[PDB]
């Protein structure tokens, strides 16, 4: 039995009547064939809207019986369309045991005045015979036991679902707000004619730059009016962005100067992501401008990929100008690019 | 009373009785919870 | 194995629901050949709107199948035209084994109001004798199971190429730096009598109730300290290590005060930590007790959770001694118990 993720419960209701019927001097039964002995009403609690009676014939319904005890039950009232049912009947004997007991395998349908029995019940002289005792002291005792069923019901219930889900981490997004709503703030940066205000323990874990003059007893002076003049506002907020939410969003339209920022502010993240950004730039005319600032802020992925993208499209630098004036005014660059070249990539011939 | 109320107690539980007897009886509504679930089950889930 | 420039990967995505059908008083058929017993439509979280349905016929569909009990599966409510899927019956046996367990080779196509099943299932007499077991106590326990396919989806992760690198996330490292290593912070807190320093900008960011300490009457006359002494260090330094590095290492081992101290704090994340590591450690023997402090402490999903694994175990729930204590102090505690165990127990 392997645990189930979903379950469901067909239960057909059923209720069971239980019903005895005495009669007393049954040899009196004063009339001939076809006479009917009905017997009260009777019901249970529930519903009790169901009203039943028994119907014995002594002496044979049919002449195919005749020497034969008949007995049918028959519902009187109902308040559905129709119900099914099974039923069991059964001679008490003298000590009281069921005896002669037969059952309808079937579940019969009953309306309001139909009946359904056995006709051939048991037979009159088995009945009549005294060693057996089914009459004693001339009373015929019937014990009927009635099956209603009823309705299908489903219970429709999910087994174990879940385990409690955990919200995800949110020390970025609240950091991100803490740099928007700028709450608590410790110092005020200066770019530029802005005045962007910004914590302390913060900058100065993310950047080793800031912690260099942040460190050094340079607090009540530099700290309230800290100054900046290099960076752009809107790369500096980028950066400062960064450094708070550790996302770059904006990173590709800006991968120059934000470079620029990073490489000064040795933000060894933001200063990889501005080289992925440069790398899936490189045309055959603006690598030598790529190389250059790669060159300058000291990149070595950007500037090892751009060194083989130059190996692999001279064809068309050299033709190009920003090749020329690399050749004028950076000759480290050009010779690097020739080591490069040189053990590598056309040591065939 | 026990077994009435636990046979209709989805109508029973929106009385003022009920509501009172929940503050003023607590074991009483222990034991009906007792006779409910102990003198009945399993049913599937 | 080779070193490959490019490698792709192909998934195709499959979902499997599980359903139990239990069936009483199967004996009692109620009718004849052509009977028809639907199940309730079930499906699991994903995608929710995929309703599935058996289709049971006891005597059989046709003249072919009198002595055959047959078993359909109908897909009633799909929002896509196609879906396909593959299907696998059962049933369990009196310990609870699979029997006849048939499956489908195939994967057939489903729509709205479509029905594939197996009308030549099982014997009427290998079913009706109870020497087989396949019977027990007259109650006719099915079990399916839907395996359905999607399109698939390709990843194209072409490695090599772009040989640049991404440094992942430092931040909360760096963060747990400013705590073990202390550095240069701006307030002095309290923790009944031992000596704790913190800043004040990620408490209040990551905490409200810190951040209304700290602005209201507390900048102007005591901002440089402030005593906690409602919870234990061993706890609140476990409390302010989640604060700074954004997780919680010792937790299951003292989950006990530290969903106290979050609901005190009102660390959202945290508390449901807390309740995920007593969740995980719920049994019969201190289920009130778990109960007990969900509600002190105002958690929803593990009062929930634990409110259902009494509904399940109050068999034995109702003998320890723990359950007898929340009887005498808590007894609207019991009231939702049994409120929730009466639509538990509603049809009866």
């Amino acid at each position: 039995g392997p645990v189930a993720e979903s379950w469901c419960y067909t239960q057909i209701k059923v209720v069971k009547f239980s019903y005895m019927w005495t009669i007393n001097n049954f040899s009196f039964c004063r009339e001939e064939m076809g006479e009917v002995i009905k017997s009260s009403t009777f019901s249970s609690g529930a519903n009790d809207k169901l009203k039943w009676c028994l119907r014995v014939n002594p002496k044979g319904l049919d002449e195919e019986s005749k020497d034969y005890l008949s007995l049918y039950l028959l519902l009187v009232s109902c308040p559905k369309s129709e119900v099914r049912a099974k039923f069991k009947f059964s001679i008490l004997n003298a000590k009281g045991e069921e005896t002669k007991a037969m059952e309808s395998q079937r579940a019969y349908r009953f309306v309001q005045g139909k009946d359904w029995g056995f006709k051939k019940f048991i037979r009159r002289d088995f009945l009549l015979d005294e060693a057996n005792g089914l009459l004693p002291d001339d009373k015929l005792t019937l014990f009927c036991e009635v099956s209603v069923v009823q309705d299908s019901v489903n219970i429709s219930g999910q087994n174990t679902m879940n385990m409690v889900k955990v919200p995800e981490c949110r020390l970025a997004d609240e950091l991100g707000g803490l740099w928007e709503n700028s709450r608590f703030t410790d110092c005020c940066l200066c770019v530029a004619g802005q005045e962007f205000q910004a914590h302390k323990a913060i900058l100065a874990a993310r950047s080793p730059v800031f912690s260099a003059m942040f460190e050094h007893e340079m607090e009540e002076s530099k700290k309230n009016r800290v100054e900046i003049n290099d960076v752009e506002p809107e790369v500096f907020k980028e950066m400062m962005c960064f450094i708070y939410t550790g996302k770059a969003p904006n990173l590709d339209k800006m991968a120059d100067d934000l470079l620029a920022a990073a490489d000064k502010y040795a933000l060894e993240r933001l200063k990889v992501m501005c080289e992925d950004a440069l790398c899936s730039n490189l045309s055959v005319e603006n690598a030598a401008e790529i190389l250059i600032l790669a060159d300058l802020h000291s990149a070595d992925q950007l500037k090892t990929q751009a060194v083989d993208f130059i190996n692999y499209h001279a064809s068309d630098v050299l033709e190009t100008s920003g090749w020329k004036s690399m050749v004028v005014s950076h000759p480290h660059l050009v010779a690097e690019a020739y080591r490069s070249l040189a053990s590598a990539q056309c040591p065939f011939l | 009373a026990v077994d009435f109320i636990n046979y209709h107690a989805s109508d029973v539980l929106e009385t003022s009785g009920w509501k009172s007897m929940v503050v003023s009886h607590p074991h009483l509504v222990a034991e009906a919870y007792r006779s409910l679930a102990s003198a009945q089950c399993p049913f599937l889930g």
